[PDB]
């Protein structure tokens, strides 16, 4: 009876723990990917700048 | 035109092979995916954001956390794996009946068609329990990922639907 | 037999922890969804930049051939 | 060199203004941030990935989920908002006492120094509880985010530490 | 009025004697470098400060330690226009406060000579004196100009309040 209140909260506790663990794994994977993508975007923007300047220098020579 | 694609299926089915054959134009070496891959593939003026999520049994419970905003599901099946085609059916119907996935267009890649005794589309259709589903847009497309056979026909259907 | 005061402490402990866990599940779901949206946005933006690089590199090639 | 930066502070402190002043070189119009902004800012040989997360009261519980991998905290304070300085103190100490934030270096932008009624850094040293922070590496930088005054000085401190 | 023993230290030329007499006499006086010490009593907000100003020239700094015992507050004065010697000031500050006989003293730092162009501000002083590294001590940085008196009573206020 008094044991029943406690058991039911405990069961609920274990499901919440499970989903929190799963969400944390996914969330952390997602953060890593955002950080990677922002850096990659930055590198590409720099690369694009350098090639665009190289076009104008080739047009100047030509 | 933008479409968010979630690409699921059991481990070893060919998901990552398909993703990078489409993105990089060649069959690259793959290991079982921990986490996910995501790339934008443009074909027919439509820009597909394709999420490729690891299909190992251990990490399949994680798939549901990637459903948000999905407009099309690609479910990849290893057609030479008869021992797991029913496991694949169970996983498919799990996915499509989720609230976040109920409006999603369904493309099946009947993959690994190159192998000797591999199941045909209409058999894959039957084995995956799609036949009697009249309420959802679905299609079974035969494919070979490592050669790129069938892959762009798959995307054509997604663009069409 | 277990003391009522212990059972009460454990009930209170679990109510607090389950409330906290529910809040963080909700929080994590929100953060995950925000992160997914950003990944999609960044992947698209990266692709636009790859396409722009390839377009300019092709022009860079034709200008080297014309030189 | 690479540094992951998390930028926190109460709503209206000036976090997004700072991010885009650094990134774009201009003062942009903003509204309260829902979710986050993230930009790569390059300065003095260091590539800062700066995460700017919304600081409205009801979304502060979201902050702790962005802590993972943070190497530097930027905490932004509206130095004219006298009525909320104690609130800012409470939030700052909650952040730095979290297990995932224990090793982060701490840059505090004492922001909105352009305002006639803005408090100076020395006026804030106990009101923000800074003098009682133990065993950490922290620094206060006066700033005006709209003009960019103080921002590169703050970034220099981060690079030096 | 409660009594409080104050030790005022800092590098030579920091402004200690200037501060002492500004507080004691209420007027700006010309100084010479201090060999030995000055001591004056100043009353403010119901506290009687007994302030010992001890010469800061390098070769007499070892004498500072003779004044540590009984000290309830340290005033450490820094010339904020002297960037070349800020590292030396940091070294001396940490030497003082780490002494067993100074462990219970509260610490007021006068960031002095704020009137001078390009003088280091309190926030810069915090960094250059390595204040972030101080553990289990009560400290505060007060900007000041000892020639005008600006900031000095704000400093004494902090001491009275602590
Ligand atoms: N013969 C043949 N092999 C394929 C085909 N597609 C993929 N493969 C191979 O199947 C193996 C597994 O492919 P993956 O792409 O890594 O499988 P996956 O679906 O991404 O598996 P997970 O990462 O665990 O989810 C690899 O050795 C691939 O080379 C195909 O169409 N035909
Ligand atoms: N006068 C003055 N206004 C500023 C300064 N910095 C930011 N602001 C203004 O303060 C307001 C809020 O700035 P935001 O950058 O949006 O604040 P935030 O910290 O990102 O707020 P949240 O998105 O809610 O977390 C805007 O109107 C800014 O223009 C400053 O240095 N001086
Ligand atoms: N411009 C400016 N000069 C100051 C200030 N405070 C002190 N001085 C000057 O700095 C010089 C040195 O001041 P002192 O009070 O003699 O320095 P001290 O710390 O007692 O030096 P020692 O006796 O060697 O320990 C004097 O010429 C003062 O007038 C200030 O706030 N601004
Ligand atoms: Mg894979
Ligand atoms: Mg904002
Ligand atoms: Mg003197």
């Amino acid at each position: 009876f008094m044991g029943r209140e406690v058991e039911n909260l405990i069961l609920e506790n274990t499901q919440l723990l499970e989903t929190k663990n799963a969400l944390n794994i996914v969330k952390n994977d997602l953060i890593a990917k955002v950080d990677e993508l922002t850096c990659e975007k930055d590198v590409l923007q720099g690369e694009l700048e350098a090639v665009k300047q190289a076009k104008l220098k080739l047009e100047e020579k030509n | 035109m933008e479409m968010r694609i979630l690409m699921l299926g059991l481990d070893a089915a060919g998901k990552t092979t398909i993703l990078y054959k489409l993105k990089l134009g060649q069959s690259v070496t793959t290991i079982p995916t921990v986490g996910f891959n995501v790339e934008t593939v443009t074909y027919k003026n439509v820009k597909f954001n394709v999420w490729d999520v690891g299909g190992l049994d251990k990490i399949r419970p994680l798939w549901r956390h990637y459903y948000t905003g999905t407009q099309g599901l690609i479910f990849v099946v290893d057609c030479a794996d008869r021992d797991r085609i029913d496991e694949a059916r169970q996983e498919l119907h799990r996915i499509i009946n989720d609230r976040e996935m109920r409006d999603a267009i369904i493309l099946i890649f009947a993959n690994k068609q190159d192998l000797p005794d591999a199941m045909k589309p209409h058999e894959i259709q039957e084995k995956l329990g799609l036949t009697r589903i009249r309420d959802r847009n679905w299609y079974v497309q035969p494919s070979c990922a490592t050669s790129g056979d069938g892959l762009y026909e798959g995307l054509t259907w997604l663009t069409s639907n």
